[PDB]
């Protein structure tokens, strides 16, 4: 069967027809999770250096114009001083959309000192409802989240149904992939929202309606003997 | 001349200016991740193959970055990126450094201003069964045909199973030379009057 031909015939995206132990790891994660922390802040006017200590994982989800069809341009994103808040060995997950971000997101990763080890791709099904960029050749049915490493079980696919128009939320699955890597316990989610606050994570974003972040309270969670825990540890 | 044509050769040494201009170029190079070095890839004479049209460039590992370099160096803007989700015969992802890989990527580049292409007809996700090693799915020919119907197209680093109508396939495991388009046959004779492609 040719699903590309099927899609042309019916409007059913080829991904609609894709079909189809670790709990102890998930529970280890859940035990060692720091309390959720969060801070309203306009990241354009914010000195991210006030965000301490340095992070093991940075999830970056800037509001791109393409998500709506204050937005951030790749010009604005390239200027963030991400390198000043990352630990020497650290990881980044960057939501890049599906257009120029796939190229400008890579420049950003290099700008901040990372190299791309993985290209996680969120494929959106349209089973419940069988629009174009001018430069686009094909219909865009996926978004990319690029993973970067700096310093010294899961797959690279997330498949969910295409959210409602104006729903800009990314699949919560990305958090499971990130946490299953056991990369460290200082996790920063830049441009998170009230709806993304989550244990084990510090959320910084302009729409948060409340803050509880305290730099010294936050660092208390990682002072010795807890300095180097992976997050999958007792 | 509509039927499949091909040239066994080494794409590094063939004088591709004898082949004319193509609405679509597709390529599945042996990136160094029998491979070709980054300068060899950079040096391929892709720019002469098109004035206006599309480049489809399979990439993997660090070639996701390197192929973006070649694609820009050759004169293209990358405007899309096809994802082939690899399934088995029962439509389950086959899987197989930090994450198992369910997919392979194909960069889509534009050069010039191509007109009359049916942009929008297919979507950027292929779901298709894996076959031999490094064998890409035949569905890509359908999407490319629906995008640019009837136009001449060129594949680089194809095997015999890649030969396709309206295409000219180049690779070093093709069974010899098979050219039918008279304009090409002419220029090929002039440039290769003894039939050997060296240096
Ligand atoms: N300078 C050169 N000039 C001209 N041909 C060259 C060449 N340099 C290498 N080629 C040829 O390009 C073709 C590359 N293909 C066919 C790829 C095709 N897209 C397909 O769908 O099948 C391929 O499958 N490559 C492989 N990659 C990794 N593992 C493999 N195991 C067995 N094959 C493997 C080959 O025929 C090669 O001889």
């Amino acid at each position: 069967n040719d699903y590309c031909q099927h899609f042309v015939d019916t409007g059913h995206r080829p991904q609609n027809f894709i079909r189809d132990l670790i709990r102890l790891k998930d529970e280890l994660i859940a035990k060692s999770n720091t309390p959720p922390m969060y801070l309203q802040a306009d990241i354009e006017a914010f000195d991210i250096r006030e965000l301490t200590p340095k992070f093991d994982v940075i999830l970056l989800e800037p509001p791109l114009e393409e998500y709506y069809r204050k937005c951030w341009t790749w010009d604005d994103i390239m200027k963030l001083e991400i390198d000043e808040i990352a630990a020497p060995r650290s990881f980044i997950f960057l939501w890049c959309g599906s257009g120029e971000g796939l190229d400008l997101g890579r420049v950003c990763l290099r700008k901040w000192g990372y190299r791309r080890c993985e290209d996680i791709c969120w494929i959106k099904t349209n089973k419940n409802n069988p629009t174009l960029d001018p430069k686009a050749v094909f219909q865009r049915t996926k978004e990319h989240c690029l993973m970067g490493i700096k310093g010294t079980v899961d797959i690279d696919l997330i498949i969910t149904e295409e959210p409602e128009i104006g729903n800009i939320e990314k699949p919560v699955e990305i958090f499971h992939i990130i946490e299953h890597f056991c990369l460290g316990r200082r996790r920063l989610h830049l441009f998170g929202r009230d709806s993304t606050i989550r244990p084990g994570w510090l959320t910084v974003g302009p729409t948060l309606t409340n803050s509880n972040y305290n730099a010294e309270t936050y660092a208390s969670y990682f002072s010795a003997p807890n300095s180097y825990l992976t997050g999958c540890t007792e | 001349l509509f039927p499949p044509q091909w040239i066994c050769c080494d794409i590094r040494y063939l004088d591709v200016s004898i082949l004319g201009k193509f609405a679509v170029v597709m390529a599945d190079p042996p990136w160094d991740i029998g491979t070709l070095t980054d300068d060899e890839m950079r040096r391929l004479n892709i720019p002469v193959l098109q004035d206006d049209g599309f480049l489809f460039l399979w990439v993997t590992g660090r070639a996701m970055e390197l192929g973006r370099e070649c694609l820009n160096l050759w004169g293209y803007e990358r405007v899309d990126e096809i994802i082939w989700v690899k399934t088995n015969q029962l439509q389950r992802i086959i899987r197989t450094h930090w994450l198992n890989h369910g997919k392979e990527h194909c960069l889509v580049g534009v050069k010039g201003n191509p007109q009359g292409f049916n942009q929008g007809l297919d979507c950027d996700v292929i779901v298709a069964e894996v076959r031999s090693t490094s064998h890409k799915p035949d569905e890509i020919y359908g999407m490319i045909e629906r995008l640019s119907p009837g136009t001449r197209k060129i594949e680089l680093f194809g095997r015999p199973h890649n030969v396709q109508p309206n295409w000219i396939t180049l690779g070093n495991q093709l069974d010899g030379i098979h050219l039918l388009d008279p304009d090409v046959v002419a220029r090929f004779k002039q440039r290769y009057p003894d039939g050997i492609i060296s240096k």
